[PDB]
């Protein structure tokens, strides 16, 4: 499709068929297709849960400023007191991902295997490409044309990079997020990350 | 019916033994000697441990100690076993061991005795008196329950030995009214994580 | 100048400013963080 | 604390040594002019001296009976910058180049006469190569996991 870098020729394993292909490869990891598909199922997993947790980090803040609720911060979620202890909803957390994750892995390995529900047995997932499973999964059953996979792999990709900026930001500056945009904006040229610190 | 959708079976293992489900990830049944002899250790250990569990749930439940304070008695010298709140007249430690060393291994010895590979694991006739290894067409449903229940016993076994290990001088019945106290607070978690 | 690169790229004379540059590096890097027994960034 | 020791910040051998250095110090300070070269010089390394054994002591290292830092390699979670952080790096900077390498030679494993690529390193080659040293974890991963790793 379009060029990363004019100028640079595109390499050949990459044609261009998959969803979100720029020719963006310099390092030259996706050279076998095997760590092609692997990649290919990582990108979009990993990035898929980026585009939560960046909403999720960001809009309470919003809304906190704005003024309508009272949310703690991204960071002091965690020193915050629930209804139950950290460890009862770790180990929780720990077997449900366990049970989905090893479905979805085998899934990946063998596929159209696991389409069948094991309860019950009517029940059960219609055919298609790996990583877009569908069905259940689409329940107002938008279309999945390549334009749709397009906007959702570069919505990821911008998902990635908030959250990379969100967390090195805090880091350096122990301020929020949205407090830090509010604070370049009063004053652009005096509040930079080259003037501060 | 594997252990897990999408994984293929293995070659010796194809489903014609009573609960079987293909699972050996260590490949450890290739020999066939060795695919019978672990045959005969799962199935004993099995009937040991469906044997042992009621035994232990069956005291702790009534004003007796638990499984592990029962065991105290004979450390200490000149100790004396109880049955029922009652004392055991000839409960001392060598007349016990030695009875137990010649009783078991005189049954022992005559369980190995045995030749036929299929009257070992099954050996039948004046073993069960009421009969209900007549029929075949039972036989299997049987061998397969009994099989999961074993199963099911050993799981239990080690649930028990690894929640005595992390509360020492604690019964698996006390355990199950601490967890019911407060669900949301006293469960694996404290022991995971510290 | 294609045999003034070429003798250029035999092995002693790379070692020797790729050893240099090296060099030069460690001791800017001692300069500027006088000493150090432990990693104390994080 | 660990193993019968001292905290550093506490200990007054650490002290006793500061001082000693200090006053050997200013023994050869007195001898020069104190507007000249040589005076600026030994101040320079009279601060370097304080701020070596200030941050020595900020650091929270462990002094023992004689009053020298010891080093813990053992695992704790106090000690993590001690020997467990910095190797890690290490190795990370390591596996780069022996991963570099590698690649270099089986990029010339294709030509009839590879001794002469290896007595006369090529430049443009080699400057592709480098870079993709960085990520050597997970093509070595990768590689392992296909089996590409080892000849047969
Ligand atoms: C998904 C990734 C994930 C990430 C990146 C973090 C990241 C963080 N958590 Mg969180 N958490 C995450 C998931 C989870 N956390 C928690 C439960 C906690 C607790 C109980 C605490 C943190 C704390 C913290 C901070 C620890 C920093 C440090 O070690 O010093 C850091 C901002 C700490 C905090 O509140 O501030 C330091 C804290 O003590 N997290 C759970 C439930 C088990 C999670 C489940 O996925
Ligand atoms: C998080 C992991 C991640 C992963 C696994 C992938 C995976 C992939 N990308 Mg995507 N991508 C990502 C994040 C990721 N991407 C981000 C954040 C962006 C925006 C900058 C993009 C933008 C992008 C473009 C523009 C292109 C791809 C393409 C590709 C494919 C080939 C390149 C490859 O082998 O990458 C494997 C990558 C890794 C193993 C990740 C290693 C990360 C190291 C450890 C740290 C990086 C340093 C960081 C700054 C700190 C592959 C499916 C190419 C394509 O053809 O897509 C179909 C392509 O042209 N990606
Ligand atoms: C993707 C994962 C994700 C995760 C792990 C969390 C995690 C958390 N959220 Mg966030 N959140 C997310 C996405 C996520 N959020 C999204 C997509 C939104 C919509 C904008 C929100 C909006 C939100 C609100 C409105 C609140 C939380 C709060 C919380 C906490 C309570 C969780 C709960 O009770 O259930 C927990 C730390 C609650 C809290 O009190 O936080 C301190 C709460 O008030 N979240
Ligand atoms: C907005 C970005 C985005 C986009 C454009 C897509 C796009 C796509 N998804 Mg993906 N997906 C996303 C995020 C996204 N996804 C996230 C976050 C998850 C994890 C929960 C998934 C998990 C997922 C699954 C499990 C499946 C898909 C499938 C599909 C396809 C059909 C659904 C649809 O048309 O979406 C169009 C999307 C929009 C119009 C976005 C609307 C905005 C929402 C309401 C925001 C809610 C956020 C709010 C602030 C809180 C299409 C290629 C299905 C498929 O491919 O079937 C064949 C399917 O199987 N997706
Ligand atoms: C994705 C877009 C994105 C956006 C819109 C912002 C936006 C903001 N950043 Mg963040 N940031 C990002 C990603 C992003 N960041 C990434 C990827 C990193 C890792 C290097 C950082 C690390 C970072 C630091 C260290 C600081 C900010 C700060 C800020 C603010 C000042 C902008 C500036 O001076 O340099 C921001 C831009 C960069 C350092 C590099 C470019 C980022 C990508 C490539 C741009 C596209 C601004 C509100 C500054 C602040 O605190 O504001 C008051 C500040 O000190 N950002
Ligand atoms: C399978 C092996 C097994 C073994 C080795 C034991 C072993 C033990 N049992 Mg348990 N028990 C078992 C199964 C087993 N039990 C089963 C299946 C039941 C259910 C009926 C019980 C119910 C049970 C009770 C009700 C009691 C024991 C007691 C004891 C201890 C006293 C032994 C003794 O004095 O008997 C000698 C008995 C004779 C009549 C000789 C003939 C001993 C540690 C005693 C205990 O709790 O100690 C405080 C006791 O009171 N057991
Ligand atoms: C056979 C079924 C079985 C059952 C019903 C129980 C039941 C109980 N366990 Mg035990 N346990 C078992 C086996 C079992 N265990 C095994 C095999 C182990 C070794 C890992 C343990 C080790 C163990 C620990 C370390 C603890 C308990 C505790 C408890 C109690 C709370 C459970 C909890 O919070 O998370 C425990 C979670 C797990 C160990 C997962 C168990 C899932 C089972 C094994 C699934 C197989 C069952 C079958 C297919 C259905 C509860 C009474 C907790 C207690 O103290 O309560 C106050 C406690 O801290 N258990
Ligand atoms: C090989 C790489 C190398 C690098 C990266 C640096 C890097 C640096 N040098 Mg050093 N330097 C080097 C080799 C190097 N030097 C050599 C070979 C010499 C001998 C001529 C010097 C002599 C030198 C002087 C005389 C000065 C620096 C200074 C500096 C700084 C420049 C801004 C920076 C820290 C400047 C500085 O920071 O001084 C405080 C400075 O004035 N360098
Ligand atoms: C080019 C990369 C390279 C690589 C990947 C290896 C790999 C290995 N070496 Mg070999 N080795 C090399 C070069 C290399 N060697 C050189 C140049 C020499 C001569 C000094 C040796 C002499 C040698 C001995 C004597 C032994 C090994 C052994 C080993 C093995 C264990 C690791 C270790 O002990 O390192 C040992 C490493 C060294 C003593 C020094 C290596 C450092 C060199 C200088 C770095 C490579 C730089 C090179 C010039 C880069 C050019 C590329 C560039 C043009 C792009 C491991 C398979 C050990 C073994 O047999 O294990 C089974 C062992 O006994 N090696
Ligand atoms: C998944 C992810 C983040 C997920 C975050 C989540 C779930 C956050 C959740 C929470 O916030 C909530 C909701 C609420 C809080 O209370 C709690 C937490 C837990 C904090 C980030 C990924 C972040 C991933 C990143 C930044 C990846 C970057 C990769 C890059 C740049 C790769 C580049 C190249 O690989 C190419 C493409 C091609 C090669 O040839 C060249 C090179 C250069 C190697």
């Amino acid at each position: 499709k379009g060029e990363w870098l004019p100028g640079l020729a595109s390499p050949d394993y990459l044609t261009g068929s998959l969803a979100g292909d720029n020719g963006f490869d310099p390092l030259g990891l996706a050279e076998d297709p095997e760590n092609l598909k692997w990649f290919v199922q990582a990108e979009l997993v990993h990035g898929r849960w980026a585009m939560l947790g960046v909403a999720g980090m960001l809009l309470p803040e919003v809304f906190t400023k704005i003024g309508i609720i009272n949310v703690p911060e991204w960071y002091d979620a965690g020193k915050e007191q629930y209804f139950a202890s950290s460890s009862t909803l770790f180990v929780i957390e720990f077997i449900l991902f366990h049970y989905v994750e090893i479905r979805r892995w085998q899934d990946i390995k063998n596929p159209g295997s696991v389409n069948q529900d094991p309860i019950f047995k009517q029940y059960s997932l219609p055919k298609g490409e790996v990583g877009y499973p569908g069905g259940i999964f689409n329940p107002l059953n938008f279309a999945p044309t390549q334009e749709a996979k397009e906007k959702e792999l570069a919505n990821g990709r911008l998902a990635m990079l908030a959250f990379l900026g969100f967390v090195v930001q805090h880091n350096v500056t122990g301020k929020g997020p949205f407090e830090n945009l509010l604070q370049h904006l009063s004053d652009p040229w005096h509040n930079t990350i080259v003037q501060t610190f | 019916a594997h252990w897990m959708p999408g994984e293929p079976r293995p070659a010796y293992l194809d489903g014609s033994a009573p609960g079987d489900f293909g699972f050996d990830p260590l490949g450890l049944g290739e020999v066939p000697a060795n695919l019978e002899r672990y045959k005969e250790s799962e199935l004993i250990h099995c009937r040991w441990a469906m044997l042992a569990v009621p035994g232990i749930l069956v005291p702790e439940a009534l004003g007796y100690g638990n499984w592990v304070k029962a065991q105290e008695w004979a450390a200490l010298p000149g100790g004396q076993a109880t049955y029922l709140g009652n004392p055991v007249p000839w409960g001392t430690l060598p007349t016990i061991l030695a009875i137990e060393f010649l009783a078991i291994a005189f049954v022992e010895h005559q369980r190995s005795m045995e030749k036929d590979p299929e009257k070992k694991k099954y050996p039948g006739g004046a073993f069960d008196p009421l009969g209900y290894s007549k029929d075949p067409k039972k036989l299997e449903e049987l061998k397969v329950k009994e099989i999961k229940n074993g199963r099911l016993a050993l799981l239990a076994f080690v649930g028990f030995c690894v929640q005595q290990s992390a509360y020492p001088g604690t019964g698996p019945l006390e355990n199950l009214a601490t967890h019911l106290a407060d669900p949301w607070h006293n469960n694996i978690g404290d022991i995971v994580i510290p | 100048m294609r045999d003034l690169k070429t003798y250029l790229s035999v092995a002693p004379v790379i070692s020797t400013l790729w050893f240099a540059a090296l060099a030069g590096l460690l001791i800017e890097i001692n300069r500027l963080f006088p000493d150090a027994l432990i990693f104390p960034f994080f | 604390d660990i193993s019968g020791l001292t905290p550093c910040k506490d200990s007054k051998q650490f002290a006793k040594r500061e001082k000693q250095q200090i006053k050997k110090l200013e023994s050869s300070l007195k001898l020069y002019a104190p507007e000249s070269a040589p005076a600026l010089a030994l101040n320079a390394q009279i601060e370097k001296t304080k701020r070596r054994f200030d941050n020595y002591g900020k650091y929270g290292l462990l002094c023992g009976s004689d009053g020298l830092p010891h080093l813990i390699v053992n695992g704790d979670q106090r000690h993590w910058g001690e020997f467990i952080t910095p190797g890690i790096l290490f190795l990370y900077i390591a596996g780069w180049i022996g991963w570099v390498g590698r690649s270099y030679l089986i990029a010339i494993s294709g030509e009839k006469k590879p001794a002469m690529k290896e007595i006369i390193i090529d430049v443009p080659l080699a400057s592709r190569i480098i870079f993709r040293g960085f990520i050597w974890p997970v093509a070595a991963y990768r590689e392992f996991l296909n089996g590409d790793l080892i000849a047969k």
